[PDB]
């Protein structure tokens, strides 16, 4: 019951600003040292900004002067604050509990920062129908959506075995496209029904979407 | 009679950075003329008043406070600066007059296995004072359950050791420092300059 | 100042062998070194602090080593949940912090075929005027396969894209999914739809095909 929860992340214009929020429990951000890090997609780790106990605050050669580390010791939560936002920015960013000497012990889960040009689209979902002996697969196509990123299980969250959510690709028009698909006993067909679950919380969109024969 | 600087810079062993050691120099005349012509120190930065002039100068009291850290922190010993030393082992005032004087002492204070004899405080709530001097060694508590003086998760022994190895880069070889403070005060100038016996 | 270099960058073994990961520093840092694991999705774990100390928690077939500029991470008894990336981390206790570049960890096993699916479009898309069809390649070792579409058996090039699953933690197979995407027009113009898939775990091409409109 030591956790870190992050929120604030989404998509924001080149030079926009954006502030991120990470409350913890199970210790003190004010007497911590506190970090920010941050993964661009399919790259490395870099650390950002480092808070102190004491109060002193310290940052990465690319982000000093815009971005800028805080905490809220009433609510128990570590701020950073994101100004002048570029391209390169784009990354998910983690807050973490420093022990200095003994590592990084507890991270947040990690919010996705998109910084670009592009509209947010809400997906449109499409069945995947299955065939129909042995086992069936079945799924649904969430198309046409940006930025990421896109949730779906599987009636509601009660299926999670043969599942494959695959990842988005971008397509030519520049908006993302996955799909989702499961495999199930092929007589299941006609005793449980299927019901793919869509959240795209950047455009606001929660879509249930049946997937028959 | 001279001040005794050699007992300061040349003692066998120096103090951990957080149980920086100081000593008082009164009543006696001061050759400063032996540390900047050296050579044989890395830093030598003073503020409030220039070297070269020091043998002209009188002051109430002089403190020579030294300890031993790690080269790339001796930047740290200096007005207006943060981090972990200047934060919670040994804090300069805004409006410091006096001296910083380090220099690399690897050849006296690594070990093979790792020296661990020195220490700094790596964990404490909140900012020192200009030379404040804390030795507790209280465990630390960073969650809200109280330690009682046992270490576990979120209660951590405060004070760290450096492992100062030979092979070290040299920002994180040990460094030899003292820090000349120099007291101008309401009373009589117990400690001058030679040019002003 | 400090520069962490991970080698190798990328690595494949069998459940049970012994794997061993190294980073070098560019200059004498001594024990204050971190490994972490990082699995796809998730934040990076804390397996070793201080080059040697096992984080609590984690199993004891993780082990560190090494001083100096030289440290090495060891999986005794590799297990098919370790596939991850591995990252190590400069311990300073002063800020600039610093990471290695990485180290992906797949896990080998035996070959595997594909079982293979094909989805026509739904109609509902079709009323949008667009059209994917869709062919899925499940739960395959090793991801190395490839997928022809054919359209009343002209071979297909330059309307599809491919997507791969990261590898999984319990079989250590990998599905695939190939979606080609055409208008309404150009779909109500052709008969027969299938998707082809070669693979080393397939003794023969197999195709999976249907009739639009059927
Ligand atoms: C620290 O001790 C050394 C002893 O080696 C002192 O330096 C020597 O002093 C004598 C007498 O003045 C000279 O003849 C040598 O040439 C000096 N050797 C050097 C400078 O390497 C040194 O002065 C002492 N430091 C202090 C502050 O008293």
């Amino acid at each position: 019951e030591v956790q870190l929860v992050e929120s604030g992340g989404g998509l924001i214009q080149p030079g926009g600003s954006l502030r991120l929020s990470c409350a913890a429990s199970g210790f003190i951000v004010s007497r911590n040292y506190m970090n920010w890090v941050r993964q661009a997609p399919g790259k490395g780790l870099e650390w950002v900004a480092l808070i102190y106990s004491g109060g002193s605050t310290f940052y990465a050669d690319s982000v000093k002067g815009r971005f800028t580390i805080s905490r809220d010791n009433s609510k128990n939560t570590l701020y950073l604050q994101m100004n002048s936002l570029r391209a390169e920015d784009t990354a998910v960013y983690y807050c973490a509990r420093d022990l200095v000497v003994y590592g990084l012990d507890y991270w947040g889960q990690g919010t996705l920062v998109t910084v670009s040009s592009a509209s947010t689209k809400g997906p449109s979902v499409f069945p995947l129908a299955p065939s129909s002996g042995g086992t069936a697969a079945l799924g649904c196509l969430v198309k046409d959506y940006f930025p990421e990123p896109v949730t779906v299980s599987w009636n509601s969250g009660a299926l999670t075995s043969g599942v494959h959510t695959f990842p988005a690709v971008l397509q030519s028009s520049g908006l993302y496209s996955l799909s989702s698909v499961v495999t199930v006993p092929s007589s299941s067909l006609g005793t449980q029904t299927y019901i793919c679950n869509v959240n795209h919380k950047p455009s606001n969109t929660k879509v249930d979407k049946r997937v028959e024969p | 009679n001279l001040c005794p600087f050699g007992e300061v810079f040349n003692a066998t062993r120096f103090a951990s950075v957080y149980a920086w050691n100081r000593k008082r120099i009164s009543n006696c005349v001061a050759d400063y003329s032996v540390l900047y012509n050296s050579a044989s120190f890395s830093t030598f930065k003073c503020y409030g008043v220039s070297p070269t002039k020091l043998n002209d100068l009188c002051f109430t009291n002089v403190y020579a406070d030294s300890f031993v850290i790690r080269g790339d922190e001796v930047r740290q010993i200096a007005p207006g600066q943060t981090g972990k030393i200047a934060d919670y082992n040994y804090k300069l005032p805004d409006d410091f007059t006096g001296c910083v004087i380090a220099w690399n002492s690897n050849n006296l204070d690594s070990k093979v296995g790792g020296n661990y004899n020195y220490l700094y405080r790596l964990f404490r709530k909140s900012n020192l004072k200009p030379f404040e001097r804390d030795i507790s060694t209280e465990i630390y508590q960073a969650g809200s359950t109280p330690c009682n003086g046992v270490e576990g998760f979120n209660c951590y022994f405060p004070l760290q050791s450096y492992g100062f190895q030979p092979t070290n880069g040299v920002g994180y070889q040990p460094y030899r420092v003292v820090v000349l403070s120099f007291e101008l005060l309401h009373a009589p100038a117990t400690v001058c300059g030679p040019k002003k016996s | 100042a400090i520069q962490l270099t991970q080698s190798p960058s990328s690595l494949s073994a069998s459940v049970g062998d012994r794997v061993t990961i190294t980073c070098r520093a560019s200059q004498g840092i001594s024990s204050h070194l971190a490994w972490y694991q990082q699995k796809p999705g998730k934040a990076p774990k804390l397996l070793i602090f201080a080059a040697s100390t096992l984080q609590s928690g984690v199993p004891s077939r993780f082990s560190g080593s090494g001083s100096g500029t030289d440290f090495t991470l060891t999986i005794s008894s590799l297990q098919p949940e370790d596939f991850a990336t591995y990252y190590c981390q400069h311990l300073n206790s002063n800020p600039p912090i610093t990471f290695g570049q990485g180290t992906r960890l797949e896990i080998k096993r035996t070959v595997a075929a594909p079982s293979v699916f094909i989805f026509p479009p739904s109609d509902e898309q079709l009323k949008s005027g667009t059209a994917s069809v869709v062919c899925l390649l499940n739960n395959f070792y090793p991801r190395e396969a490839k997928v022809q579409w054919k359209v009343d058996n002209a071979l297909q090039s330059g309307n599809s894209q491919e997507s791969v699953t990261e590898q999984d933690s319990k079989d250590s197979t990998y599905s695939l999914s190939s979606t080609l995407t055409l208008s309404k027009a150009d779909y109500e113009k052709h008969k027969v739809y299938a998707c082809e898939v070669t693979h080393q775990g397939l003794s023969s091409p197999v195709t999976k095909s249907f009739n639009r409109g059927e």
